[PDB]
């Protein structure tokens, strides 16, 4: 049957076919800002584009520019030309120039001093012969004492004194009593340990905890959320991301998905990735693909595999939309892996293949394999165990993707203007260097260049 | 060197490997696990780095004044001791000392060596693999004219990039190593050094409008007057000069053109023809003493030496060749030549005006004894020449019976 | 353990308890908890038939073959959530009408 009238454009269109269950099949047709789908009988299926097709604008050959990877309910599409970039407009939460003064307990005949912006106001409690001192009354007296300071907003409730500067600028804070300097806690910016956190706080309040490198844990942050869901009230403190830092990925440049529904219509929309959730820029660095083109995509061992530059980036375990570390206090084996490939020559990874008992990685001038390396094929993949090791130094053409036939692996090699074909056989994973052979040695000027299929 | 599944390290008298050691290739590298273990005790030279070609590693070994090349093959990381083999055992005095460049070529299985005691030669080693066994392992060396000086060589993809030095500067030359290479638009290649097309050179003519004009050609680069240049018609149609026609100069000046460029003078008007320009280089192949081999009782091959063997006729088989020559010299007598150029008078396969590339056999008489002959296959034309095999007939006399 | 096949996921029941498929506790993962893996690969592979032969567990799809294992030369290594996986082997073709023997 005829697919559609008119021509297909100057570039060669990129075609793929998906075989789901033996009774459901469809073709994928992508070219020049347009994407179409057909079945094996030539009956076109409608495709909906809620977000538009600006992601598919291109200048080169679609056949050698697009790349696909299919999993269950999704079929990822990758543009090998777009340069991904961090989002810089819709940043994360802000610190807020707010602080609180915590009063813990009270004792007879003790004077409290509070120093704000270099000035000190003092409140003296009664002796044992007087009434029992209480944090609520002491905090009220202190708050009304510092409220006279111009340019500062001082308020009190329970045993908490809330201080806020009208202009939003910073200031110093320090308080102490005349016995031990323990009953007061000047909560400002960062503090020593979480044990000093008051029970009640405001939701979305951000505080920093100074970690102890003596224990090999760096710093981290804690955020608040009221149990009532809004306003002031008891709640939890959880490890959070540092505020006032870009923490989102621009979804309009990162790979998109194509989804089929139960009624037969398809949808081409963006994917919902998550951003940085803990740590800061230094402790949770941006993944290596940020600022560089994405080359290929694959799935291996219930993790998502991305290729970029010389680095290979793996997603978190059993969660395909998370790429930043979950927590910064200690390592977890479900955290994303960042790896560089060794070698005395520059190697930009182009294509990958899952075969034999390993994950082969191909460069422009060499071959590599990623593995725990053990004769134990299914060993746990951990940050201290994932590696890249060289194998050989053959050649690879980037136009087409090397394929796997039976027990062998095939790819094309460049022979100048004309192109050749070379296959190499891989015995057991723990065994010797794979055997290789050429099959176009007798026809050096047969297959033309610029392969497309 | 990072190769196989390990990190090989080389010392001046031994080879070592660095590894966690486990069959677990990607084991954690920790201060309580990183160690160094010996492997073998071969030799090495420090002038150049070992390289990794295909699945085998190569490095150079010292043999006193002259240097040799030894390759050794590494099976699985957890497996046995690697296999080693010397491939220069038959040529102990071939490659000079003080090596400066060694470059591989994986797709064309060629290893190129450039020395310093010989500044006008490139050494070529050709190997061919099948599974594990080795089929071809040959040595030879190229040559250049009598004024250049090689500096170093590199290989990218399948081409050799060289940086030579002339009397005034350093130039860059490109060479194609692929087989079956052919000039664009035509059937065969034209062989010339410094081959630059006509479009890069400007011409002028003398005494125009009359019979017997000459054309003054200005080459892009200063001449090396010791060598001899030539002009060959290039493109297969609608040209004043016929395809493959060669023209030699009548008055050449080493320098004196614009910007010091060399000048050449040739008869005729070539102000609108298409042609190449460059030098000419010779090829030489000297056959060895022909003998006979039979299987001895123990198995193998032995070379008979005693029985009289008088060569009678020498024949070769070519294909798609234009011109070459044979130079036969018996013992202490006059040298004889036997040229051949493909134009078979009477046959109309090649009309007048087109290059000839023939296919057939050639035969000449030698008339001497096998131990007192020198057979040289000589060719100097800028047209292609390739030979497949040869066969000789002689007189075999046996003064007794053979066990 | 009890093995189920569904979509691209292999489902393993709790150890020595054929009627339990949900985790026993949520505070810490125990080796007796149920396991779920996905067969990785660049092509869609719906699993159809399985076979227990040689020293492994062979799983077949419509366009390839896979194996489930700890992967060790240690045949009887404990099966844990931290270790289970599926690895491809080859890419031959299978008919779904009958079960390989």
């Amino acid at each position: 049957k005829k697919l559609f009238a008119g021509s297909a454009g100057t570039g060669r269109p990129f075609t793929h076919i998906v075989d789901r269950d033996g009774v459901i099949r469809y073709l994928i047709f992508i070219q020049d800002n347009a994407i179409k789908v057909f079945d094996l009988d030539g009956n076109a299926q409608t495709v909906s584009t809620p977000n538009g097709t600006s992601y598919l604008n291109i200048t080169g050959e679609p056949s050698s520019t697009f790349r696909v990877a299919s999993i269950a309910d999704f079929t990822f599409i990758v543009n090998r030309e777009k340069t991904v970039a961090m989002d810089t407009t819709n940043k994360s939460y802000n610190w807020g120039t707010k602080s609180m003064v915590f009063i813990k307990s009270a004792d007879f005949s003790t004077t409290y001093r509070v120093k704000l912006n270099g000035t000190e106001k003092s409140v003296t409690t009664g002796n044992s012969s007087g009434s029992a001192p209480d944090t609520v009354t002491i905090a009220s007296d202190l708050a009304t004492q510092l409220n006279t300071i111009s340019g500062f907003t001082v308020t009190s409730t329970d045993y908490i004194i809330r201080i806020t500067k009208d202009d939003g600028g910073d200031y110093t804070l320090e308080s102490s009593d005349t016995k031990t300097a323990d009953a007061t806690s000047a909560i400002k910016g960062t503090v020593d340990s979480i044990t000093d956190l008051p029970t009640i706080a405001e939701h979305n309040f951000t505080v920093r905890i100074q970690g102890s490198a003596t224990t090999a844990f760096d710093d981290y942050f804690v955020k608040f959320e009221a149990t009532a869901g809004s306003g002031f009230g008891p709640g939890v403190w959880r490890e959070t991301v540092a505020p006032n830092i870009d923490h989102l990925l621009d979804k309009s440049t990162m790979p998109h998905t194509l989804v089929r529904n139960a009624n037969g219509t398809f949808t081409f929309a963006q994917f919902n990735y998550t951003g940085r959730v803990a740590g800061d820029t230094t402790t949770a660095p941006n993944p290596t693909f940020v600022g560089s083109k994405i080359k290929n995509i694959n799935l291996f061992r219930n993790r998502l595999v991305f290729l970029a530059d010389e680095n290979v980036i793996l997603s978190a375990a059993d969660s395909f939309e998370r790429f930043f570390p979950e927590t910064v206090q200690t390592l977890l084996d479900s955290d994303p892996i960042d790896i560089s490939s060794g070698g005395t020559s520059v190697n930009f990874l182009n294509s990958s293949l899952a075969f034999a008992n390993t994950l082969l990685l191909f460069s422009l001038h060499g071959q590599f394999r990623l593995d725990t390396g053990s004769t134990s094929v299914g060993t746990a993949l951990t940050p201290k165990t994932a590696t890249i090791t060289a194998i050989t130094t053959f050649d690879i053409v980037d136009a087409i993707d090397p394929i796997g036939v039976g027990r062998t692996v095939y790819f094309g090699i460049p022979k100048g203007d004309f192109s050749g074909l070379r296959e190499y056989f891989l015995p057991d994973a723990s065994g010797p260097i794979p055997l290789s052979e050429e099959v176009t040695s007798s026809v050096p000027r047969f297959v033309p260049g610029n392969l497309i299929s | 060197l990072a190769f196989a599944n390990t990190l090989l390290l080389f010392s001046l008298h031994g080879q070592f490997r660095l590894d966690t050691g486990s069959t677990s290739v990607g084991t954690a590298l920790t201060p309580k696990t990183a160690t160094i273990t010996a492997i073998t005790t071969f030799d090495i030279v420090d002038a150049i780095d070992p390289i990794g070609v295909g699945r085998t590693v190569y490095f150079g070994i010292p043999k006193g004044d002259f240097s040799g090349l030894r390759e050794y093959f590494l099976p699985d990381a957890s497996g046995p001791i690697p296999l080693s083999e010397e491939v220069t055992s038959s040529v102990p005095r071939f490659v000079p000392g003080n090596l400066i460049s060694m470059s591989p070529s994986v797709s064309e299985e060629v290893i190129t060596m450039i020395s310093k005691d010989q500044p006008r030669r490139v050494y070529i080693y050709k190997f061919f693999f099948d599974d594990d066994q080795k089929l071809q392992s040959s040595w030879s060396y190229w040559e250049v004219a009598a004024n250049k000086t090689l500096l170093g060589g590199n290989v990218l993809d399948s081409d050799l990039y060289t940086c030579v030095e002339y009397s005034d500067g350093v130039y860059l030359e490109k060479t194609q190593l692929r087989p079956e290479t052919v000039d664009s638009g035509t059937e065969f290649e034209i062989l010339l050094d410094r081959k630059t097309t006509e479009a890069a050179c400007s011409t002028s003519l003398i005494n125009s409008g009359a019979l017997g004009v000459q054309t003054v050609i200005t080459l892009p680069y200063p001449m090396s007057g010791t060598g001899t240049m030539a002009v060959v018609g290039r493109f297969a149609s609608n040209n004043t000069i016929a395809h493959g026609q060669v023209i030699k100069a009548t008055a050449e000046t080493l320098t004196g053109g614009a910007s010091g460029n060399g000048t050449m003078t040739v008869p005729g008007d070539l102000s609108s023809a298409k042609f190449f320009v460059g030098e000419i280089y010779n090829m030489t192949y000297e056959f060895s003493t022909p003998y006979l081999k039979e299987t001895p009782p123990g198995g193998g091959l032995a070379v008979l030496a005693n029985p009289r063997l008088q060569l009678r006729t020498w024949s070769i088989v070519f294909d798609e060749t234009s011109n070459f020559s044979m130079k036969i010299t018996p013992g202490q007598r006059d040298e004889l030549t036997y040229p051949f150029n493909g134009y078979k008078i009477g046959s109309g396969q090649f009309p007048i005006g087109t290059p000839s590339l023939a296919t057939g056999r050639f035969r000449v008489p030698v008339m001497a004894q096998n131990i007192e002959t020198k057979i040289v296959l000589f060719s100097d034309s800028p047209l292609p020449c390739r030979v497949q095999s040869a066969e000789w007939e002689g007189w075999y006399q046996e003064r007794a019976r053979r066990l």
